[PDB]
């Protein structure tokens, strides 16, 4: 129950934080992003791709 | 310190902080009831809070004059560096007050709404409108103006 849970708020989060650094739309690169976000590079670039799909 | 503010004219920070310097940081006064601009414990603060705030103003102006600027000619005009003037760009969007499209490989600043073709077609329809109604009125005008030949 608490793995679900925390699984939703997870899920939520990741979204909400990346609203903000991609706002000027064009050819953000992934690493000034990444910096703004508060991620790691490794962690960006896997939470992106999931994301495109 | 009013004239430059009040203009939409295009200023430079490092201008101001000397111009400004001179004349307003002194902040002479016989009143105790201000004598803040500059000159006052909080005043060293709000100094240093004007950098962003001018070169804010010269990203709205540009918003509207430009549509499309390059890059490296937007670090100048702002006073910020390459790194600097892409961030503040992404936080001003964010935070809604201008719109621009960066490129974080410092290629091009874009304060218009999304190219469409589309879009430019729509744009002449409504001047087309107004061009319509200027034509009608002008006639009129004509005709009492030609037949005077006594005023010239």
């Amino acid at each position: 129950i608490i793995s679900t849970h925390l699984a939703k708020l997870y899920d939520n989060l990741l979204e909400q934080n990346l609203i903000r650094v991609i706002e000027p739309f064009s050819r953000v690169q992934i690493e000034h992003i990444s910096s703004l976000i508060k991620l790691s590079k490794a962690d960006v670039e896997r939470k992106l791709s999931q994301m495109i799909l | 310190l009013l004239k430059l503010f009040t203009t939409m004219e295009l200023m430079r920070w490092s201008t101001l902080v000397e111009d400004y310097g001179v004349e307003l940081r002194k902040g002479s006064s016989e009143t105790p009831a201000t004598d803040v601009f500059s000159s006052t414990e909080e005043g060293e603060k709000r100094w240093k809070d004007l950098k962003n705030r001018v070169v804010e103003h010269n990203i709205r102006i540009m918003a509207k004059y430009y549509t499309r600027i390059t890059m490296k000619r937007m670090a100048q005009l702002l006073d910020l560096s390459v790194d600097e003037s892409e961030a503040f760009l992404s936080n001003l969007v964010v935070n809604k007050t201008i719109f621009a499209k960066v490129d974080r490989l410092a290629g091009v600043i874009n304060f218009q709404r999304p190219k469409d073709p589309n879009n430019l077609l729509n744009d002449w329809s409504q001047k087309l409108n107004s061009l319509m109604s200027l034509v009608n009125k002008t006639t009129h005008l004509i005709a009492k103006e030609e037949m005077i030949h006594n005023l010239q």
